[PDB]
């Protein structure tokens, strides 16, 4: 119950894994955090964070905390490239990189198929879940990323429900980039199933996090 | 092309009701918010009514209750539904598409603001009990006198019409240097009335052919006349 | 509930000099949802800046928008014929867009005289019992112009109308067309039609004229 030291880093930074931000994978509980909130290292491919401040209050103070591979990298996406997802928006150690905690999934071959998981919880606590849904700049993005056109993403659970469209547009540039990237964050009950759907621009989750929170 | 045209504007009687329309094209509808502007003929812009991607709705004070705005992304369609129309709601109206946006910056979120980006032709909407009446076209004939200067002017003179506008060409587009169509007056019978004028050398009287074409959408009317010299 | 005064109400500069456009807000607002707009004679309006200070894509460099709090300024450099337009200051506030009243910028030019043209009434109008009798000033500068009609040398008064185009984005020039109507009657019961032209361009006024009728 010492405090949960961030560093440099904000909760957005280390609750998503930018590369930037250490993991403090170790850490199973926490008094408080220890934070520097106006930090660059949050989100490094620019978007909005949905309910950001609820995200904050959710983690103030846990009692036990646990990171889990939910979606194993090397094997989850049999149908889908996994090992594209890097970006100049989110440099490190000299070379263009991505989220730890998230994987930007982009068409095999030329053809991006269906994809559909599910994650049901056996951790008997409240999963953390994040995932992030992606907007091109452009129709051609749109197509050499995912092929589809028409893309959609779908997730649904106990308490969350929504299906996302990708919205094309050229944006001002943040972090040179035109396009944008959402990030969104639910808990998933103990014995819920998380259903993800997508035919594009889905950012599926690696990494989730079983917690149990610290009250009185 | 990224595009915008706007339709539905006309003649409604006071205390009635008119809906407009709004297509776009070469752009992805549902990535932005959709706006109407009016202006009246020779006032400023007006703001009148805003809706955001998920479809939540803005009004002016001054059309609340009145005007409601609607879209459908499928059809890439704008919608403005009019009622309890007044006389000072005759302008006309604009559609205009703009990017707004929350970014997770510095860690708060933080909304932007791009401007008004694409802007349709503009529609018109006059409010009246008057009755429409499409217009007569008039020749306006050059001079047979004096031509020593080289320069001659003739036109057309659209008379009598309700309401406004008419557009005014010629030769169907092919004459647009040194042509003057001028702003409508309304004269004292209610109607009202312009003239376009076009200045050519006076040499090309007699070798080219003029011809004025007139619309008015309102009454219908497509009026093409020649103008010779007399 | 926001109000954006913005001034001059109308700004005369000649090519090349630098115009300074001020919009004030009645209350103190974030730069990042003020914009700034042109429109030119009969177009669409257009965007110019957005967040006070950023250009829109596609607007040249001699665009500028700056300032903060109640205070912005769209600055434009190196004026030229073609930024003929009236400029709008935008404001976004409490769910709400607001503009500002307007800026005319006006090209200043060299002094033009106008060329004068008389029309008499069509014969296709005159069947129908009334005359139109039409006279054209073309292509002047500056805009103040004074038409006078004579019928039969007869100053005339109440009975002609006229309008004046928008200022020409390439030679800063304007036009007038002042329209005589008339009863068929009256029309014929006279003979000699004239319209009488005073311009600064002008040392003595300038008769144009025809008889018939
Ligand atoms: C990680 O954070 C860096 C800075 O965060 C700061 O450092 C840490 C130690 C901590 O003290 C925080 O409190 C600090 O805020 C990011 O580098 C910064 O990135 C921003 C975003 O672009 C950049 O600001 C811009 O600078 C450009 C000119 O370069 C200007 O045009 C813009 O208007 C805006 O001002 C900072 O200059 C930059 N700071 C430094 C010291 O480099 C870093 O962002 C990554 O690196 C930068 C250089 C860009 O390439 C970004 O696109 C890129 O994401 C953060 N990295 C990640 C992965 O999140």
């Amino acid at each position: 119950s010492a405090p949960l030291h961030l560093g440099k880093c904000n909760i957005a930074g280390w609750i998503l894994g930018n590369p930037e931000c250490e993991s403090l994978s170790t850490a199973s509980s926490w008094s408080y955090i220890v934070e520097t909130p106006s930090s660059d290292n949050g989100t490094c491919y620019p978007g909005d964070f949905i309910d950001y401040e609820e995200l904050r209050e959710q983690l103030s103070s846990v009692s036990s905390f646990e990171r889990f591979e939910i979606f194993p990298k090397t094997s989850s996406w049999p149908n889908h490239d996994s090992d594209k997802g890097v970006t100049a928006a989110c440099p490190h150690a000299g070379a263009k990189s991505f989220y730890k905690n998230l994987i930007w999934l982009v068409k095999k071959g030329n053809s991006y198929p269906k994809l559909s998981k599910s994650y049901i919880n056996d951790k008997g606590k409240e999963v953390l879940v994040l995932w992030g849904i992606h907007h091109p700049s452009t129709s051609a993005d749109q197509q050499s990323l995912y092929q589809n056109a028409d893309a959609y993403v779908f997730v649904g659970s106990s308490r969350y429900s929504k299906t996302f469209k990708p919205e094309i547009a050229i944006r001002p540039k943040v972090r040179d980039r035109e396009g944008r990237m959402n990030y969104y964050w639910t808990l998933v009950e103990p014995g819920d199933k998380i259903t993800f759907e997508a035919t594009g621009n889905l950012v599926v989750p690696r990494y989730a996090f079983a917690m149990e929170r610290n009250a009185g | 092309e990224v595009q915008l045209v706007e339709s539905g504007g006309g003649l409604v009687r006071p205390g009635g009701s008119l809906t407009l329309t709004c297509a776009g094209s070469g752009f992805m509808f549902r990535s932005y918010d959709m706006h109407w502007v009016r202006q009246a003929a020779g006032k400023g812009l007006e703001w009148v009514a805003g809706m955001g991607k998920g479809g939540e709705t803005f009004y002016a004070g001054s059309v609340k209750g009145r005007f409601t705005i609607s879209r459908e992304n499928a059809r890439n369609s704008l919608y403005l539904q009019m009622h309890s129309l007044r006389a000072g709601d005759t302008a006309v109206y604009y559609c205009a598409r703009a990017l707004t946006e929350w970014l997770f910056q510095r860690g708060t979120r933080n909304h932007y603001y791009y401007g008004m980006d694409v802007w349709g032709q503009g529609t018109t909407i006059t409010v009246s009990g008057a009755s429409t009446k499409g217009p007569s076209v008039f020749p306006l004939a050059p001079s047979s006198k004096s031509t020593s200067g080289g320069t001659a002017a003739l036109g057309c003179l659209v008379k009598d019409y309700f309401p406004e506008p008419v557009t005014v060409s010629w030769n169907s587009g092919a004459l647009t240097s040194g042509v003057h169509t001028f702003p409508a007056v309304l004269q004292s019978s209610g109607l009202y009335s312009l003239s376009s004028v076009v200045t050519v050398p006076s040499s090309s009287l007699g070798t080219q052919t003029y011809i004025c074409n007139v619309n008015h959408k309102p009454s219908n009317t497509k009026v093409d006349k020649r103008v010779e010299p007399k | 509930e926001i109000v954006l005064t913005q001034s001059p109400g109308t700004l005369s500069l000649s090519p090349g000099e630098r115009a300074t456009l001020s919009c004030r807000a009645s209350q103190i607002i974030d730069n990042k949802y003020l914009a700034w707009y042109q429109q030119k004679p009969g177009q669409a309006p257009r965007l110019l800046i957005y967040g006070a200070s950023n250009r829109a894509t596609g607007i040249p460099d001699r665009f500028s928008g700056s300032g903060s709090g109640t205070e912005f300024t769209l600055i434009i450099s190196r004026l030229e014929p073609e930024d003929l337009a009236v400029y709008y200051c935008q404001q976004f506030g409490s769910s709400v867009y607001t503009f500002g009243q307007g800026t005319r910028l006006e090209i200043k030019r060299t002094v033009a005289a106008p060329s004068v043209f008389i029309f008499p009434p069509s014969d296709e109008q005159l069947k129908s019992g009334t005359a139109s009798v039409v006279c054209l000033l073309n292509n002047f500068y500056p805009r103040e112009a004074k038409v006078q009609w004579k019928v039969d040398n007869a100053l005339q008064s109440g009975n002609s109308q006229e309008s004046v185009t928008e200022q020409d984005s390439k030679d800063s020039t304007y036009s007038l067309s002042s329209t005589l109507t008339l009863s068929k009657a009256d029309y014929e019961k006279h003979k000699v039609y004239a319209c009488e032209v005073t311009h600064q361009g002008l040392s003595s006024p300038v008769t144009k004229s025809f008889n018939r009728g």
